[PDB]
RNA sequence: GAUGGGGAAGCUCCGUUUCAAAGGCCUGAUUUUAUGCAGGCCACCAUCGAAAGGGAAUCCGGUUAAGAUUCCGGAACCUGGAUAUGGAUUCUUCACGGUAACGUAACUGAAUGUGGAGACGUCGGCGCGAGCCCUGGGAGGAGUUAUCUUUUCUUCUUAACAGCUUAUCACCCCGGAAUUGGUUUAUCCGGAGAUGGGGUCUUAUGGCUGGAAGAGGCCAGCACCUUUGCUGGCUCCGGUGCGCUUGUGACGGCCCGUGAAAAUCCACAGGAAGGAAUAGUUUUCAUGCCAGGUCGUACUGAUAACCGCAGCAGGUCUCCAAGGUGAACAGCCUCUAGUUGAUAGAAUAAUGUAGAUAAGGGAAGUCGGCAAAAUAGAUCCGUAACUUCGGGAUAAGGAUUGGCUCUAAGGGUCGGGUAGUGAGGGCCUUGGUCAGACGUAGACGGCCUUGGUGUCGCUUGCUACAAUUAACGAUCAACUUAGAACUGGUACGGACAAGGGGAAUCUGACUGUCUAAUUAAAACAUAGCAUUGCGAUGGUCAGAAAGUGAUGUUGACGCAAUGUGAUUUCGAUUAACGAGAUUCCCACUGUCCCUAUCUA
RNA sequence: AUGGUGAACUAUGCCUGAAUAGGGUGAAGCCAGAGGAAACUCUGGUGGAGGCUCGUAGCGGUUCUGACGUGCAAAUCGAUC
């Protein structure tokens, strides 16, 4: 955010459900 | 001056340039037997010094200043 | 990146006062502006209060040096110097 | 009228010290007890010792001001003096 | 206030007399910063503040020492016969009493020659680079006076020229 | 709307000339001078600002009592505790180094 | 470094107590002596 | 001016010896969005400061005035 | 700028702490010599110079023909002094509490030493506060009403001072950190102890209350020759922000520039001493008593109050600063306040001055495009040679701009549960016991609930998906952006406001500088560049010479004098810039062919 | 020639105070991202430097077939820079 990443708080959020998202299924695919 | 007298408690006198507040508290109370409360002076344009010399409630400027013989 | 090719810090002087002007001015410029470690405290939190007076922000410790940089190499080789023929003197 | 000094009015120009007394009268020690042996000054004691003396505690002997003025004016003294100079 | 040596007494004449650095400060029309330098004075029960010439590393809050029999380290005073060959001294004494004469621009030094047998006399070299011999009970501060490297940065502007001479007492703008 | 005027005769905008806006009960606006704002006290050794003192220009610490002015400690009024901590050790190992160095140097001399 | 063996100096020292000899006995504190 | 809530320290203080005039206030006031109800303010005027006690019980406030010293010139109003 | 000294024929000169006996303080029965002062302690030189620097302390309402932070009324504060009572303290004499930061109503103190405040540059953004601005409800008054407008305007305020409370920063305690974390708009911070939880502090500042509604404001009803007063009402509750002015906090930037002093006040270290038991202490706690001199104070502060010989279209320091348009302290219009001053009247020829328009042509005019015209805001696209790579640049050159109806986007605050046990806070609907003074009435209130607004619930302890859909909902508010239809134009930066641009040559590097009133540069200065001298028994100067003055608070990275003046490249060359000089180009035009008309 | 008087104007040093819209441009440092073995290069931001710049108030003056000559002005106003 910092850095500019996210135009406004939608993409800010919609950015975070995805980002959990990646990290949910590597932990269940290095699982 | 004579409203202030009237209606302040108030005696308005010309005093000497080199008389300060407490000579003028003294001198009125030695020459009318009164009791004073607060002196405020002035240096008038024309070169004099005027006192307002208000008395205490014990006393009435009116009648003091009819005493005196102005009114 | 890098919002100038050549000029760094030099970008405030504009056109003006000539290249080779600028070029000397730069390096003791960015020696001077620049943020140094502490020696008593080990952290980089020295900076120029005057030219020659030097102090860090944390330990609150103000040291003599360099007029654009916290030492010269004078100072340097007159430490060492100093150093070496004191113990040669106790040695 | 500007701020007085806190050390010059009441108890501390009331009273004068016995050092202070003989310096101001100019004469000994020996004469300034016969001469207030001779007038009946007596030592006197502040109600406030420390502002009678900057705040000191230090036990000391204290006259009336206007008693050593009053002193100051004894022709005994003048008589002491002329003793000195014929000895 | 100017900045001098400390008063020569025999506390530094035979030991050593050590002080604290207070505060190290910008004089105006000086290059090289001054260090504030506190002492206690032997006689009475008083701290007697110093006003030495700054050399490169010192710093608040160190102890400097002064005197004959004292450590041979930066910021230390001593007189030039109790150092060794070769060492590197500020604000030199020219001869016993002066209160420091050579080396007090920034970035300048004297250097150690060499002493001499028939009496007590040492010899220097100047920044300029003269050989001089001054009396070996002259006093020096060990180390190269800070604020070195101060001439090479060009000036670049006319008001940068105002702001430094109108401070000192060269006439600027020149005329003739 | 209402404008006002300085109600000392200084009329510049000078460091102890500075005035604050103030609505009256006759309901006018009205300029207030304000004194010059207090400094907090340093502690004489580090220069921070010791707490647990009032803040008043030099002249009213005549007035407020002794509680105002220091804290309970030594040198309450005058350096920051960090300070007192730091004298209290180096005055202690002081006096330590002063016993080991008296001793050593009495067995030097006697051994020399 | 020279700035801290600079204090060292004067105050305590470990390898001088150590050099003193005596180390129980100080532990225990047996030399106590007034100054000032 | 000084608000003083004790009754006692009132009390002390309306029978302190420098305390000549007293001055009893009436207020129309409302209790939290309530009937409009009666406040009675004390005001003992000493020689530094005037000190006033606020009371919002009316018979309280009564009594208080009955306890009130006979000497002490009250103004009411 | 005296004194002490020293000069000078002298009027007087030098110097500002010295080559001065430059003055204060403590103790004493200094144990014998009998009526003569003994023993000690400490060091520094006047004075003047600021109504914009430093600095003890006052506010509101009212009052005059003219006074006002000065008078009147009320309410405060400061300083100095004398002192008493309460409180505190003390038989552990000079207080206890807190691990700590530290707290408090107090809680003795001479010499001597030390520290703090006074006390400090400039710029930038960020946060906060105050006044103002804008705005909603309600209670009043006024205006409009041809038609419309739950409408337009206006009042709804709260001083110094006092008590309680209120904070960034900072600090303390617990604990030990890598998958490093915390975190500002701005990247800084942590084993020299981060994150986290709990605390302590300064009181800028805000809030509640006292002052104080009794004041002030806005209304209604009352008399009556009057030099006159009276009676009732209301004076409440919110919101917003890149707003304006201002103050302030924590920060960042700049310097070969680092940005007063003194009076004055406080504190610390120390401990000469003094101080209590059928009695002391503490006036840094509260209260009480007394006092505050001298001089200024009116009015203007300028096209009528001063200076220019005036009652001059000139000049002269500073504070406060409403609404719209708009980037805006611009220009234009308006509110509060102020003014309507300038010799008037009647006519309207030429000429003059100021301001405009113009067919066709378009510099043909003139020494010379002099002067006018044309350009001009903002958004999007687009931009050459040259260049010291920073610029050139708003280069040049295109498109667009109104009104209206829409679409999309950009935020804040609060929201976690019942499946489940049982207690806690408050007017407890109704119902129960004790139980409150005054003027048939009698509240409030000192005590309790398993209930109520499978036994709802406002609270902790906890099992149970606590949320990997809070991926959503309730509630609140500001103005910005982008786009798409429709629609009138002889015009959409519609008035105001507001660059003409380009191609070559000469000149100076630049920013800067002097000719007050006919000469603003090619000259002066400038950073840079080189040379030369000087190590104190010295250099440069002032001086005829000196117990010669300064530089000098000086020391070769210094001092000073010279000559050239950016920089680069090859004496030439050079980007950027210019109220500098010269030749042209486009555009433009009443300069002209060639005049004509309108306004003041 | 002798002896005096002026820095209220103007010139300059020093001390203590005061004043200076709104825009353009976008330096160092910092955050995120991409290509290069590195050096480095590139994109998007953030930030807000400069004896930079447009342009008020201010300061000064290249000027004008402008008003003007016993003018309102013994030096003015307007315009302009
Ligand atoms: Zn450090
Ligand atoms: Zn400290």
């Amino acid at each position: 955010s910092k850095g500019n990443a996210f135009k406004h708080k939608r993409a800010l959020v919609e950015h975070i459900i995805q980002a959990k998202a990646d990290a949910q299924r590597e932990k269940a695919l290095n699982e | 001056a004579m409203k202030k007298v009237e209606d302040g408690n108030i005696l308005v006198f010309q005093v000497s340039m080199k008389a300060n507040k407490y000579q003028i508290k003294k001198a009125v109370k030695e020459l009318y037997e009164v009791d004073v409360l607060k002196v405020n002076t002035l240096v008038r344009p024309n070169g004099t010094k005027k006192a307002y010399v208000r008395l205490t409630a014990d006393y009435d400027a009116l009648d003091i200043a009819n005493r005196i013989g102005y009114i | 990146a890098k919002r100038t090719k050549k000029v760094g810090i030099t970008g405030k002087y504009g056109v003006r006062y000539g290249s080779s002007l600028r070029r000397q001015v730069k390096k003791l410029e960015i020696q001077q502006h620049a943020r140094y470690d502490c020696s008593f405290c080990g952290k980089k939190t020295v900076k120029r209060g005057a030219a020659g007076i030097w102090t860090c922000s944390c330990c609150k410790k103000t040291v003599a040096g360099g007029a654009y940089t916290v030492s010269t190499a004078a100072a340097a080789t007159v430490r060492s110097t100093i150093r070496r023929l004191r113990e040669m003197v106790e040695a | 009228m500007r701020i007085k000094k806190k050390n010059t009015r009441g108890n501390a120009r009331n009273f004068i010290t016995r050092s202070q007394a003989v310096r101001k009268l100019q004469v000994s020690l020996a004469d300034f007890r016969r001469l207030c042996i001779f007038k009946g000054i007596y030592p006197r004691e502040p109600r406030n010792k420390k502002k009678a003396n900057k705040g000191s505690t230090a036990p000391t002997t204290f006259y009336y001001a206007k008693d050593i003025q009053y002193l100051m004016h004894e022709p005994v003294l003048a008589k002491f003096r002329e003793h000195k100079t014929f000895a | 206030g100017a900045a001098k040596l400390r008063t020569l007494d025999y506390a530094e004449r035979h030991g050593y007399i050590r002080g604290i650095v207070k505060q190290i400060v910008h004089d105006s029309g000086r290059g090289a910063p001054l260090a504030k330098v506190v002492f206690r004075d032997p006689y009475k029960y008083r701290l007697r503040e110093e006003i030495f010439i700054a050399n490169e590393g010192v710093h608040t809050g160190q102890f400097i020492y002064a005197g004959k029999k004292a450590s041979l380290n930066v910021g230390n005073v001593l007189p030039l016969g109790s150092v060794p060959e070769g060492t590197i001294v500020s604000n030199v004494e020219e001869k016993p009493g002066d209160r420091g004469a050579l080396a007090r621009a920034s970035g300048n030094y004297v250097i150690i020659i060499g002493h001499n047998p028939d009496e007590n006399k040492t010899r220097v070299r100047l920044p300029s680079g003269a050989k001089k011999v001054i009396s070996s009970d002259a006093r020096g501060v060990i180390g190269v006076i800070a604020g070195g490297g101060r001439v090479d940065k060009p000036l670049l502007k006319a008001g940068r020229a105002f702001h430094k001479y109108r401070l000192k007492r060269n006439s600027w703008p020149k005329t003739r | 709307a209402q404008r006002v005027t300085f109600r000392r005769r200084n009329p510049y905008n000078t460091r102890s000339n500075k005035i604050k806006v103030v609505k009256t009960p006759g309901g006018i606006l009205r300029a207030q001078h304000v004194k010059k704002l207090a400094t907090r006290p340093k502690c004489g050794d580090c220069g921070s600002a010791l707490q647990g003192i009032s803040t008043l220009r030099p002249r009213q610490y005549a007035t407020v009592s002794k509680t105002h002015k220091t804290v309970s400690r030594a040198y309450g009024g005058s350096r920051c505790a960090n300070c007192v901590k730091e004298r209290i050790i180096r005055a202690f190992l002081i006096e330590e180094q002063k016993i080991v160095k008296k001793v050593v140097k009495e067995q030097t001399e006697a051994a020399k | 470094i020279e700035a801290a063996s600079l204090g060292k100096e004067s105050l305590f020292n470990l390898k001088t107590a150590e050099k003193t000899g005596i180390l129980n006995d100080l532990a225990k504190g047996k030399k106590r002596m007034i100054f000032t | 001016a000084r608000e003083i809530t004790d009754i006692k320290q009132f009390l002390e203080l309306t029978r302190r010896a420098d305390v000549k005039t007293a001055t009893v206030k009436i207020n129309k006031k409302l209790n939290k969005a309530g009937k409009p109800f009666r406040q009675t303010k004390f005001k003992v005027r000493g020689s530094s400061s005037l000190y006033t006690l606020v009371i919002n019980d009316a018979g309280k406030a009564k009594k208080l005035i009955q306890s009130l010293p006979p000497t002490l010139k009250v103004n009411r109003l």
